[PDB]
């Protein structure tokens, strides 16, 4: 894992280091490095692949060791950087290939290709050159057993679930009240419904309830609220609720009332904003419950005073809606997202050879099936191929 | 400081000065350590010839103080892990080298002015390339030079500086009127087809 | 304050760069660096803390020196500098988290806390290793009377306030002319409304404009200007301006026709662009000034021609809409982002500890009052504030 | 274009780490690079302007060696090394503006201007402090003609084309059955409509198609996928697709089924994906096609049968909608983004300066106009404004 | 952390070992220790306490050694030593009370007392007599991310909440088909009741599930299922669900038919075990998933066929019940036993002294709530608690 | 059977007593213990499995005598050691694992599999550390 | 080169001279350690005689130059990790034959 990373970060800095023109002085430490890295990987073997259609190879290391003294490098170092810096990244590509599509049940985070388990002895212990960036220190960390933490943009936690429940239904379904949403990516959009605008409650007032829970602890989270439902006010055929027949849905909008929005952690209230829409910010949640109230108007004009009777038929439901959207958030454990480029490179990795599904992840990287039954062992599976893949792309540009 | 004694292989590209920095804390000794490593010439272009000049820092005799200073930290460290004759020793011989700081500090400017007064007198190009045969200098002289020295300014004879030139441009002309004379007659030797 | 930066990353480095197997001739630069710092900051204590909930702690320093005997790093020699690097960590965490509450109202751009101020002392100027970071470097650029600049994403600058302006009206709300806008975010959607469906109109033609201001002057804004808004297309009930009675809205999105977006600087008009949808690139502006015109359909059809009726009777109003969103801008003061979590930290530091409100920042960190009105003293206090949660969002991921 | 990038990074890390205090051995390599590019760019003039309203300026060299003696840097140091670092970085600013402003058919990759003619002879290659950044590396791996990429989040590729198609139309305005989308940017939406609601159709299921091309080839590209119409789904009045007078939109959303999605590459198929919503990933493709059908539902309700009469006048037609966004993407070829900023660099100097049109950029930078006809001259010439452009974007912030 | 079990396990051997008369030759060892502990000790002063009603204590250390000179202990060198044992016994005792009140909700899992802080300091890493007890050696061993466990005695991990779920309901209550449970401790005990005594039911067999997750997995589990409940075997009158009515309840108990147990794992059957009553074993599972058949009985006698009339007139209704109890289990995180007083320990710490409510531990520690939303931050948080209740455990009696 | 339990203890004693920090003069016993088990373990080769799906492995031993200088044992004589402690745990859970799963009619209370039947002999009688539980 | 010195073992059946070539990676004394490497007596038959001949490249008095071209990259070398005299001598003799 670490020596994997130490290799990448060597190639890549010596071949952004060495071209024609620059000081010896320079790249010295570049050059002491990359010395002691050929010395300790000389004369081994390996040999990587032997599943899916995968090729297998076998690999040697012969090269030999650098050490030139000139006040300006020239092109013939830099023609042996380019020979030898281009054969370690063919090796270190095709490792990284193997470790992918390889996964275990127990012990997840423990390495697994066979070429992986020989580079984490003791003699492969020297090369350690530098650790900077945020996804190889996190596992660094995390091996010291101290607090983990991601940067995300827009991440992706919600699967994908439409789902609908009714607090009053009609087999006739002419006279509905009940309350509708969604959650998709990084948005949950959440409405409430009813045909006579609650003139069958006290007060003349309907208060529905929502309650969402999240697969993992969030943290630092700032979140843009919005008071007017986007997907829930068109006119809508949707689906009933035995599979059997057919439902009609003609909407409108009218203002939340009361609008109370709670981040609670263990069921206790930690963050709670009254009315304010725009951008509020939660500091360490984990469920989230939403309650708005349908309020009738007290005083009328015309056309609400008609479009709304009293009576039994109805022309138009009542619906309010809140748009809920997070745009940033940190998490301690590892999580993908639609703003790098990470779950792409397994997927892509995996169906280039097709191999059979392992015993662990869901079919062809389904991501709302992973995150369905969302399992300590898939999440330590998880972080080591989305480790891996990270250190691969450090170098494929 | 009383710090374990360095062993400084003979060999490595590294310098002792250049150690003994990255080593110690205090300020104004590693101050003056670092200025003697790195103290390097300049290399200046002046009416056509070349020369090597020292930084300004050493020809107004600023730089001393920079040493005396660092010199005087030696005097207040308790020397540790040392008999009391020996750091008695040692303070009487920087005491000593202290107390003619105004005559170090008058030598080195005299020094850095005849320098660059008489090296301005040379017309051929010169380089810093050690050579084989090596000057033989004893240190005991320079201690008699530091400790002697008096009030009377020296300033070079002009009748000997003009000689010096004088010898010096003949030597250059005669230098390039032979250089001239062996590339005519090998340019025409080799153009005549000759071979033999 | 750079001192503490200057920690920070050196600290950083040196847990990166300290692992297992290393060759010295390459942590050469880090060691003189943490032995100068050592040699700097021992002798003198420190305290942080005192207000609100937050652990009053005490502060010693005696520690020794990394010396340089090895060839390889070992162990022990690890184990030992990463024992120090963690205490100095927790140093830095804890200073940062004093800093961070408290606030000025006068010199709101100088060092506050006892530590800080303490450490802006001029013997500890002796440990800087660099400015590369973005909030860092910004800060010194500022330090010294220079123009300066910030790589954001999606910038929210554009303060959440609903609001509509009629133009014509009945008492009863049976015959409406006006705009509707909505800026939430760094989202502007405008919608401009007719009822008369320019039957009535003047050369048949609605004129149609709205001008919203900008605290603060960006640049190079790629702007996405997409016709065909989706805040108001939905039918609508809501209560009037003064609060006593409701109207409907019945909306048909037409064709803009005729579309004008206008940048202004300084009064003067910078850039313009007529009937063009898509990506538009400006490059320095304060108020956007966007302005189109409704036009009655020349020619018609029977559903076409029933749906908008000559004479008074309504029953199907027209609308257009337009919007506007900040995909990529540069500013020159600190503003909301969401590529980290700089103003979360903010939020959650404040909440978690209860500090009682002070003389500046408005209760709760609510970025909407905070934007509202916008002056010099707040903005280089909320800069430091920042500066000092970057630093934070340095150490722990 | 090395050369220019270099001196870039040289001056970025001289104004970085040159402050009163580091010590000496932290900046000895950018000392030795200063004192390198000094004593190779002295003896030399240059000229810049000539074109648009760039004041045509001459430039010297006779700069001395900065001091290598003390210890810390102090502030006359500091000082001295600033009087010709602020005039590096006027000259690297005119020279890099000036090159900004030219293209032409070929010369494609080659430099046009003066200045970087001069510089990238022999003798001044001896300039190269690194190549660390990835537009520097990726134009290096460029002229080895080896892989090149980058990584954008939300980069506008599809070109606008507001455009819809009429299966079955007359101008009776009753019987209509087509399809509408709209591309703007990455947001790609399609709706399918049908008047008749597929009563007289065939097997009670009508087919639609959507062929979209795409100007480049993305791979590893993460997808979210939307079953419901969300700019499509409110009523509309359109002109005619010649254009004579208006129709009438009044749709009705139903729920597609067979939702079939194909990433097709050069005719072949690579990925396929069957009833699925939320993440999708494609490893490699070149186009896209879409494919939904339209099902009368078996069973009925008297609030959905009152709206599908088997009559010929008909109220609310029959429409589904998809949304497909494109979150992130790595692309061969360069294209604009939203994360990145080069463009709007780009665009803003051009049009501060006033720039007489040229034969290869559509006037006014504008994207879609440029990325409708891709060629790769223009290809060739924007990666290179766009590689000049990355330099100067780190030099004033 | 280690350093407090190393004093606590040192003064309680010294404690042991110390007494009139023993040869010196059998205390060297621990002679050794107690020289190196006191050298290393003195000249650190210490605070603890600042929070409730906890005393405020400062601390000195100023101690002579325990010389060689003796060849047999004496009376006078036994009080000395035990004079110093006692004082470093209420040391340790105070700091410990400290430790134990606080807690936070990040770091959970680092130090947290000032003099904790200081201790884990490096200059104090001389003194670890050993890890051989269970709490500190799993600690020791989760430092360096390896499987864990814990031998428990009766370990409770199934929260309290008793809950009954209707399949079969009238309005009044005269014909009901349901389940009753009730978790209480580490005993489940599930019944499964009918009033038609299956004379309607389908096939004359009424089928009975019920699925109870665990929220931590545990191991090597015997489990002792025994049929004939007892929860549920006597006459009951308890109210509705919405509590506006009440029932009554006429048990008999039947033979349970066909009792099918099963253990699952990550949604994978793991052991199974059919009509098998006593006591079984299961190696892994986090799933218990009990279901069942009710038979009614295929001939009767007078009594019988009295008891269960066909038609609808019920007054004695049937009932089959089974018991799960967990004799013994390992975990692999920290859990409430019987084999100690380690929640008892930290319930009494924090009630006595009236430590206000924090953000993490729910008032008053009961275990109910805290069990019923386990989140790792939580279990972190406990297992340091406990580890520091058992380190005050080994020094107390 | 007493080989294997004085391996287990000598194995635990070492993993719960060998962390940085503790002064030689408490851990000499234990030292001494384990370089007697090593020297006497050498130059032998061990094989389990073939029952069930336990995968056959073969086992070495060549691993020299831990260090005897440092008055505290700083992080690197931690790690050599560890370096075979984690080896000794292995071989010693596979073993044990092996003979759990083999009983019989006959051999009662003598050991079984092959394992313990070699450990058992004279030379090996060397290694006991105690028969403290 | 700042290498460690060439451990070794009598009897290999490849001559030093191949594992020099194949563990130095500067192109000038490499390419010449090669040639030196595979420089072997040329199998020819002449008339019916059978004979040992040299290579044409060294046959033309050629390879003396790319042996001072390597003597002379030899004589700047920094040659680290070797006293001052001993290395100043060694390298004005390199000098002295170049």
């Amino acid at each position: 894992m670490d020596v994997l990373y130490s290799l990448s970060k060597t190639l890549k800095d010596a071949r952004d280091k060495i071209v024609e023109g620059t000081l010896y002085s320079n790249v010295s430490d570049l050059i002491q490095q990359f010395n002691q890295m050929i010395i300790t990987m000389n004369g081994n073997e390996f040999q990587t692949g032997g599943i899916g259609n995968l090729p297998i190879r076998n690999w040697n290391f012969n090269f030999g060791l650098l050490g030139t003294t000139l006040l300006n490098l020239d092109a013939n170092y830099v023609e042996t950087a380019r020979n030898t810096i281009d054969y370690f990244v063919d090796f270190v590509d095709n490792v990284c290939m193997d470790e992918m599509v390889r996964e275990s049940q127990r012990n997840g985070i423990a390495p697994q290709s066979d070429s992986l388990r020989k580079l984490s002895a003791i003699k492969f212990k020297r090369i350690n050159f530098d650790n900077s960036s945020e996804y190889i220190e996190n596992w660094n960390l995390q091996n010291r057993r101290q607090r983990t933490g991601f940067t995300f943009h827009k991440p992706n936690i919600f699967p994908y679930s439409a789902s609908f429940t009714l607090n009053r239904s009609q087999p006739a379904h002419d006279n509905l009240m009940g309350t509708m949403w969604l959650n998709a990516g990084s948005e949950i959009q959440v409405a409430g419904f009813d045909y006579s605008c609650a003139i069958n409650a006290p007060a003349n007032i309907q208060q529905f309830e929502h309650i969402v829970p999240l697969r993992r602890v969030l943290t630092t989270a700032t979140i843009t609220l919005l008071p007017d439902a986007e997907r829930f006010s068109f006119p809508r055929v949707i689906n009933s609720a035995d599979g059997a027949t057919t439902w009609f849905f003609n909407p409108v909008i009218l203002r939340p009332n009361n609008v109370e929005v709670e981040f609670l952690l263990n069921g206790q209230i930690i963050n709670t904003y009254q009315a304010r829409f725009g951008t509020i910010v939660a500091r360490n949640f984990d469920t989230i419950r939403l309650s708005f109230q349908l309020m009738r108007p007290p005083n009328m004009t015309p056309a609400v005073a008609v479009l709304f009777p009293n009576a039994q038929p109805f022309e138009h439901h009542a619906t309010v809606g809140l748009t809920l959207r997070i745009e940033s958030a940190v998490c301690e454990s590892v999580l993908a997202d639609a703003s790098e480029t990470l779950l792409a490179n397994v997927t892509s990795v995996r169906q280039e050879y097709a191999i059979p599904v392992g015993p662990v992840f869901p079919p062809g990287m389904n991501w709302t099936d992973l995150i369905t039954n969302y399992s300590p062992s898939r999440e330590d599976n998880l972080q080591r191929v989305f480790t891996v893949a990270s250190i691969r792309s450090m170098l494929i540009k | 400081f009383g710090m374990q004694r360095m062993h400084y292989r003979n060999g490595d590209p590294q310098t002792p000065f250049q150690i003994a920095e990255q080593q110690i804390q205090n300020f104004q000794v590693a101050n003056w350590l670092h200025f003697v490593n790195n103290n390097y010439f300049r290399q200046v272009v002046i009416d056509g010839v070349l020369n090597q000049v020292l930084n300004d820092n050493i020809r107004n005799g600023h730089v001393i103080n920079q040493l005396m200073e660092a010199l005087m930290q030696l005097s207040r460290q308790q020397f540790p892990t040392m008999p009391v004759d020996y750091k008695r020793s040692i303070q009487r011989g920087i005491l000593l080298l202290s107390n003619r700081l105004g005559q170090l500090v008058d030598l080195t400017r005299l020094l850095a002015y005849s320098y660059e007064t008489l090296m301005a007198c040379v017309t051929m190009n010169m380089q810093h390339v050690q050579t084989l045969t090596t000057e033989k200098l004893q240190l005991t002289s320079v201690t008699s030079l530091c400790m002697l020295i008096g009030n009377a300014t020296v300033i070079p004879s002009p009748q000997t500086l003009f000689h010096y030139y004088n010898v010096n441009v003949n030597f250059h002309s005669n230098y390039n009127e032979r250089i001239n004379d062996a590339v005519a007659i090998i340019t025409a030797a080799n153009r005549l087809n000759l071979y033999q």
